[PDB]
RNA sequence: AUACUUACCUUAAGAUAUCAGAGGAAAGUCCUACUGAUCAAACAUGCGCUUCCAAUAGUAGAAGGACGUUAAGCAUUUAUCAUUGAACUAGUUCAUUGAAGUCAUUGAUGCAAACUCCUUGGUCACACACACGGCGCGGAAGGCGUGUUUGCUGACGUUUCCAUUCCCUUGUUUCAAUCAUUGGUUAAUCCCUUUGGGUUAAACUGAUUUUUGGGGCCCUUUGUUUCUUCUGCCUGGAGAAGUUUGACACCAAAUUCAAAUUGGUGUUAGGGGAGCUGGGGCCUUUCAAAA
């Protein structure tokens, strides 16, 4: 569960998208390759040392910042620390990136097996949002 | 079939390698053809590159950094005047184009095998090609076995002295005024 | 094509003293 | 990388960039400007990639990392008998608009080629 | 076709050659035929294996040769014209 | 100078000035960025002005060291060539070669010094009159003995008269302590 | 360009989508701006179709190169054959005679990094917005689909052929002041038949235009907006003439002697609006068929 801003917004491709912001994080990671990309359903890792998934939206309300979920909440601080307030870069630019506020969807699977519920209020909250 | 040249733009009919190579040897297509090669080199350097512009947002950092910085002057010319000087500078590059300094052929003039190698004409390597380089001269020396015996001594009343070596024109006025030795 | 790149530099002789004189032998 | 068209053929592709393979394993990349009826082909600016001895023991089943020696030559005019196959490597300077308006006015220039000859050797 | 065409208009010019017993003749084109075989006036020769000679005059047959080279500025040469505009054929 | 001023008149861009000279020198001697952001034509018209002034200098200075060694030396040696062991050349023609070598020494360029002795050494090479000389700058001012003996052996081969070079060469052999040779 | 002389030489063949049905001149052929099916090309036009299109909230980054440097980098392996004589172990060194002999050994092969420099892109608009993985405007490249036209395509010639336009602009954008024009709302007065209509002047609001001022970004447009020519410009963004059987720029010559002559290459551009015209989606009305 981790927060970011100001990413690239321009590869339209979520798995291409994936390549380049795992790229930039971690060179010579498991996937500089591409055959293949895993994909964990709601309720596996992506690459070592703490990531699991990513998520990104086309909203215009959600356009540039993408968030990412880790295995636990002290890896997902450990990469915080990681850098220690030096900002990385990405494609071009330097990331600036916070917890946030919404707890982890997938982290939720992980949790509550150490979900119907939240689906249903998914859908019934998702529904008056349309509204 | 008929053999279209698009040099000359004028057809020849039932292409054969004699009529062809007739054509090909011609003086008129050959004017045609050198001029139009002439034409096709001289775009090149005509045709401005014009690439493209990408313009990005000046951060707000740079612009109070560069607005403190005064703004220089920009000198134009005006058209009457570009056009000339377009021109002077064209027909001075056209100038440095022709110039390959020899000097060295004329400081050897006189030398004993300057026969064999800087008459060009009678050497080994180009020697023979000029020959058949020789126009097929329709209508209307220097050689080899020169030796030393001739001009035995090289300085009787015979040579220039060297010719002086040349400056620019622009900067003239740069020379040392006045020579430290009187010649005649 | 009236005025040339190149000219050959034109100087002044100075004046013939016995210091510029490039005979001079005693 | 590049998308040629699901219907393309050696006469639709011009300006592109090409990628030629011959029968001794080398490759010429460049622009293809003519071809033939035995497909002997005219190649712009192309420079010939060649895999040395020495590094072909690399490509054999086990990231590879292969040094190609190449040397440029330009404007080359090919053998069809070497040819062997030919991929796309890019597309052209131009795009396809851009080329249909310098193909049209390159026509209408031709057409007053053709006027301006005709008048000039009618009259006099 | 233009390919044989360009190399007629090369006549005159330095240009190299491949041959496809892997030598290189590199020298100035005196005559081209339809038929690819080219011969050439003092030209250098490097062999297979990297022997370089001098040779004043050459015949090579057009089926052994793999490219020529031809000098650039014959790139943007007439017979690359597209859309041309021919006059009428005599009649003949 | 002509190419320099004409590849100096062709930059159309700020980051083609690096190609002259660093990006340090430009800022600091001149005093002129590349990184500069803003309206960039009349500042780059400003820079070349700038870098054609100091070519202008380099201009100034080389002019004058062509014009001095072409109007008292290059100007009046008529002979640049070897001709054979019977050519005989004009006194004139000597003095200018012996007082071109010691300008020469005074530059205290030993590529070019070495190079206008076999350049002199050719023209006359039979007398050995500067054969002596080349033995004598390198045996003092750079201080080589062994170089000055090759010298006089060299000159033994092509020298008519050699007996100075044969006694000087028994002196250079004397003090370079060799005994058997 | 014209006339004369001399030399070199002359027509591979055929065809222009296929299949099927009906008709005209038992077999076959030809033909039907005839009818269907399929195919192909061009032109339009659509798809919540697919991929891609760079930082300014910063001194960056992506793709591709160097026929660039460090760099004699580090680690390896290489430098001719034959004949005769002397010595020599039982192959080695030296001298002489002959044959050919890419250069390189600072090379060549392998290994890796750092640095520097070149070309390219919408460096667009809106946004700094706690989500479960969209439905901003364009450009590039594709895939799929419908519709029209045509049946390879283009020059040339002929015709009761048919055709047949304009305006503004060439830094851009925004705000403010004032001027002018048009439309809507409210209050008052007058006239006609408490209500309705018209006119008047006045007030508010939207749109368009003229003059000035302020701000923003751009000016590499480098021959200072590149559609020409002429005038001209940084305390400025301007003015005049002109736009395809024409004009302009440039290259080449030999003479005359600075114009032209003849032969060639290239430019004649971009943006917006009005008109006219082609295509697509949607809505309303009218009609025909079917349930
Ligand atoms: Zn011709």
């Amino acid at each position: 569960a981790l927060y970011f801003q100001n990413l690239p917004s321009r590869p339209a491709n979520k798995e291409n998208y994936t390549r380049l912001l795992l790229k930039h994080i971690n060179p010579n990671n498991k996937y500089a390759i591409n055959p293949s990309l895993p994909l964990p359903h709601n309720k596996l890792l992506d690459d070592q040392m703490g990531l699991l998934e990513v998520s990104i939206s086309r909203s215009s309300k959600m356009t540039n910042q993408a968030f990412l979920t880790f295995v636990t909440q002290e890896e997902a601080d450990r990469f915080l620390e990681k850098y220690t307030t030096t900002a990385l870069k990405v494609q071009g630019r330097k990331v600036r990136m916070g917890k946030a506020r919404t707890n982890s969807l997938l982290g939720l699977s992980i949790e509550m097996q150490k979900t119907y519920n939240l689906d249903i209020k998914k859908v019934l909250k998702a529904r008056k949002l349309k509204r | 079939t008929r053999y279209y040249c698009e040099y000359c733009h004028s057809y020849l009919t039932h292409d054969t390698l004699s009529v062809r190579k007739s054509h090909l040897v011609g003086k008129n297509h050959l004017r045609i053809t050198a001029d139009y090669y002439r034409n096709k080199a001289r775009d090149i350097i005509n045709k401005h590159n014009h690439k493209r512009r990408h313009i990005g947002k000046r951060g707000r950092k740079e612009r109070e950094n560069s607005s403190q910085n005064e703004t220089l002057k920009v000198t134009c010319l005006s058209n009457k005047e570009k056009r000339h000087i377009m021109h002077v500078k064209k027909m001075n590059q056209k100038e440095l184009a022709q110039t390959s300094i020899d000097t060295l052929k004329l400081l050897y003039d006189g030398s004993p095998g300057y026969s064999k190698v800087f008459v060009d004409a009678n050497r080994f390597d180009i020697g023979d090609l000029v020959k058949a380089s020789k126009l097929p001269q329709r209508a209307n020396s220097r050689s080899r076995d020169e030796t030393c015996e001739s001009n035995p001594f090289p300085r009787l009343n015979n040579p220039k002295k060297l010719e002086p070596p040349k400056i620019l024109s622009q900067w003239s006025n740069t020379i040392p005024k006045t020579s430290i030795f009187y010649s005649v | 094509n009236h005025m040339s790149q190149f000219i050959y530099p034109v100087q002044q002789q100075p004046s013939l003293n016995h210091f510029t004189d490039p005979n001079n032998t005693t | 990388k590049i998308q040629v068209a699901h219907s393309s053929r050696l006469a639709n592709l011009i300006d592109y960039k090409l990628r030629v393979l011959t029968q001794d394993g080398r490759v010429y990349i460049g622009q293809l400007m003519a071809f033939d009826k035995h497909m002997n082909l005219v190649l712009n600016e192309c420079i010939e990639e060649r895999v040395p001895k020495t590094q072909l023991d690399k490509l054999r089943p086990r990231t590879l990392n292969i040094k190609v020696e190449k040397r440029v030559l330009g404007l080359t005019i090919l053998r069809g008998e070497q040819i062997l196959s030919t991929v796309v490597e890019d597309k052209p300077l131009l795009s396809k608009k851009e080329r249909l308006v310098r193909d049209k006015k390159e026509k209408k220039q031709a057409q007053k080629q053709t006027k301006l000859r005709k008048e000039k050797e009618k009259k006099p | 076709g233009i390919p044989v065409k360009l190399l007629n208009e090369a006549q005159g010019h330095i240009v190299s050659l491949e041959l496809t017993t892997g030598a290189t003749y590199r020298g100035k084109l005196v005559e081209s035929e339809d038929s690819m075989n080219v011969q050439l006036r003092d030209v250098i020769a490097t062999e297979p294996q990297g022997a370089v000679t001098h040779m004043d005059q050459i015949f090579v047959r057009g089926s052994q040769i793999k490219f020529i080279v031809v000098p650039d500025l014959l790139k943007n040469a007439p017979l690359f014209k597209k859309n041309s505009s021919r006059p009428m054929p005599p009649i003949r | 100078y002509a190419l320099w001023l004409q590849r100096i008149d062709d930059i159309m861009d700020l980051k083609q000035l690096s190609q002259l000279t660093s990006k340090d020198e430009l800022l600091k001697k001149l005093k002129i960025d590349i990184n500069y952001s803003g309206r960039k034509g009349p500042y780059l018209q400003d820079a070349k002005k700038k870098l054609k002034k100091i070519t202008k200098e380099m201009y100034m200075v080389v002019q004058y060291q062509v014009l001095e060694i072409y109007s008292i030396f290059e100007s009046k040696i008529y002979i640049n060539y070897y001709t054979s062991p019977e050519t005989l050349v004009s006194s004139d023609e000597i003095e200018t070669w012996i007082k071109y070598l010691d300008y020469t020494i005074t530059l205290q360029t030993d590529s070019l010094t070495h190079l206008n002795f076999q350049r002199a050494l050719l023209p006359l090479a039979h007398y050995d009159l500067v054969w002596i000389k080349y033995s004598k700058w390198l045996i003092n001012s750079k201080n080589d003995l062994l170089g000055a003996k090759n010298v006089l052996l060299m000159g033994l081969k092509f020298s008519l008269k050699k007996t100075e070079i044969i006694k000087l060469l028994y002196s250079v052999i004397c003090k370079l302590n060799e005994y058997v040779l």
